[PDB]
């Protein structure tokens, strides 16, 4: 469960 | 106290989401990245990951 991806970056 | 940074929008219907600005009950810390919240107003399940929220 790789965790959630950054806001836009 | 945990207050969510990021807002949570997984893409399941098991772990809840959330917005950035809302405290969450955390269950489980200091052992996997993804703990169990639980939210005290409509007292509900709401699994948060931990790069979105931090000690406050």
């Amino acid at each position: 469960r790789a965790l959630p991806p950054l806001p836009r970056y | 106290t945990f207050v969510a940074l990021y807002d949570y929008e997984s893409r399941t219907e098991t772990d809840l989401s959330f917005k950035k600005g809302e405290r969450l009950q955390i269950v489980n810390n200091t052992e996997g990245d993804w703990w169990l919240a639980h939210s005290l107003t409509t007292g509900q399940t709401g699994y948060i990951p931990s790069n979105y929220v931090a000690p406050s």
